[PDB]
This record gives C-alpha cells, structure tokens and sequence, in this order.
C-alpha cells in the first residue's frame, strides 16, 4: 500500500538525485525542476506519494516560447502552430524573389532560453 | 501595408513568449515566499510548543514550593 | 481561407490577453505574500520583545528574592 | 524637507478614505488599489516621501486587456491598436455584405473585469 519509483517527466527533473529505491515512504514529496526549454505554469515544483502509494501531482511545467523570428521583407513566414519549444517554422519567398538561407527553423534550447535553430533567410530578387 | 501587418504579427508573438517568461519570473518568487512561510510556520510552531513545555514546568516548580510552605 | 487568419487573430489575442491577466494574479499573490512576510515579522518580533521584558522583570523578582534570604 | 497631499493617480486610488493630511513626515508611504479597468503591474503598490519633499514612485497599474470578441464572418475586425481598457475597435463588413449591428466596441469594464460595450455586430446579405 505504497509507493515504487518516480514516473519520468517529459517536462522536470529531480532536484535531489534519484537512486530509485524499489519503494518510497506513503506521503514523501520529491522535487523537482524545469527541463531546458520549459518554464514553471504552477507554484509549487513537485510530487508526494499518496495512501494509495503512487506519485500525483499537477503539470507544473509547459513550453518556453520562441519570439518572433522577425520581419521576412519580401516573403512570408508560416506559423503551423505557435513559437513554443520545438515547434517548427517554414518561410518562402514572393513570386518575384527566391530564397537565400534556410527555409524551416526549429525553437530550440539555446543556452539560457529558447532560440530559433536557423536564422531569418533572406529574399533576393 | 503588407510590412505593417506582419509587423503586427511579430508584436503579437513578441508579446507571447514575454508574458509566458514573466508569468515563470512570477511563481518563480510566489514558489519561494510559499516555502519561507512554510517554514516560518513551523519555526514559530516549535518555538510556542516549546515556551509551553516550559511554562508547563515552571506551574508544577510553584506548586512544589505552595507546598514546602508547610512542610 | 482568411476566416481561419482571422480565427488566429482571436486565437492569439486571446493568449494575450489570459496571460496579461494571470501576470497580475500573480503580482497579486506576490503582494499578498510580501505582506504577509511582513506582518510576521513583526509578530515574532514583538513577541521577543514581551518575552525580553517579561525575562527582565523575573530577573529583579528575583533579585528582591534572594536580597530577602539575607533580609 | 516634508511632503504633501498624495497626488491623484490615473490608474489607482489611496486605500483608505481618509481625510488627507495637508503633510506627510518625510517617510511616510501611502497604499493604493488599483483603478476599475487597471490589474497590478508591479508587486508592491506604493508611493514613498524621500528627503526631498516629493512624493517618488513607480507606475504600478496597467490597462487590462479586453478579450478579443468573436470572428466577424464576411467581415473585417479592425484592431488600430490593441484591446487595452479604453482602446475602440471598429467593424465592417464585405462588399455585398450591409452591417447590422453597432460600427464600433469599446473596452471598458464589465463585471470587475473588462469587456466589450458593443456586441459584434451582423454581416448578412
């Protein structure tokens, strides 16, 4: 009637090291922190093992968001989605002009935050 | 025309990621007051269990004495 | 289709604005908790300062006491 | 070296509905809420008197922002600005398409929150 090993996130990390025990004490709280690339939605960072003996606990970490990759003069950027981590963007030029650099980008973990894998390209005549 | 749009379009997406950043700045600060106030909680908890350990004591120590007023 | 450019529109505006909105819930929080932080403070403090006093009124009744073992 | 009377903000009003003493020790800070229309944009909402006899502070209230209204099928939305307390917005319709309801929306306060003084209008034929 308790609790076994921590569930991976796709979203935190443990705080303090995890050995994974074959089982933990009913009522233990781990925590946790947040994954490059993600941000905090909720106060409170972690997960306790319940009566039952598994771990609950709310999504307390979503996507950081890319910023706008800039203004592409003469051609247009596609937003499928939105800028948030690892989402991809395309761009494309007029029917006058042709591309010159990259023509999809992703947002990516770039040291201390979120940037975009490929630079704005240009459209050339 | 086609370069104010677009610009509208770049604010907009601007202002997204920012509002995101910040609103992680923010519970970033009320995580870390919601941990002092839990531990405050329970410090000044110790501290009035204890100063009732005491005083519990000090009652019996005058009772002792009321007494030896005879004995 | 410009029904689903203008479906984007509300679409982020709407994220502009129920973000705006939770940025100041939780400046809201921020204040409430500031405050709190602030109030206790002061609690325990003068709670140290009536346990000082308290503290040295026992020490001259006590004075007076043992000035009586000899008087 | 002392200060005045606290300054009437555009986006907040002093707490208490005091009588407002004609000076203030140099010191003495005053507690605002915000205005209806206006969230917090700063943590702490005061205003301190330095040794300058000036009452010095930071602009903690901004407009809040109005939730977009709907889609206006067969017509146009038209943001100049933003959907900020206060800001108007515009409608029209298409070509063919004539407009029944109201041309224009205000931002301004609904419920304790914010919303829309006009409702979207219709774009029928």
């Amino acid at each position: 009637s308790n609790c076994g090993p921590p569930p991976t996130l796709s979203f935190a990390a443990p705080m303090d090291i995890t050995l994974t025990e074959t089982r933990f004490k009913t009522g233990t709280t781990m925590k946790y922190t947040c994954l490059p690339g993600y941000v905090r939605s909720h106060s409170t960072q972690t997960m306790t093992c319940n009566s039952d003996g598994e771990w609950v606990y709310n999504t307390f970490c979503i996507y950081k968001r890319c910023r706008h990759p800039g203004e592409l003069r003469n051609g247009q950027v596609e937003i499928k989605t939105d800028l948030s981590f690892g989402s991809q963007i395309e761009f494309s030029c007029s029917e006058g002009f042709f591309l010159i650099g990259s023509t999809t980008s992703r947002c990516e973990v770039q040291d201390r935050g979120v940037g975009w894998s490929h630079p704005l390209p240009q459209c050339e005549i | 025309n086609v370069s104010s749009v677009a610009r509208r379009e770049k604010e907009l997406y601007d202002q997204i990621a920012d509002l995101t950043d910040k609103n992680g700045e923010y519970l970033e600060r009320i995580g870390e007051l919601e941990e002092r106030q839990k531990n405050l909680e329970k410090l000044e908890h110790q501290s009035q269990v204890a100063a009732d350990k005491h005083y519990q004591e000090q009652a019996k120590k005058h009772q002792e004495y009321k007494q030896e007023q005879e004995e």
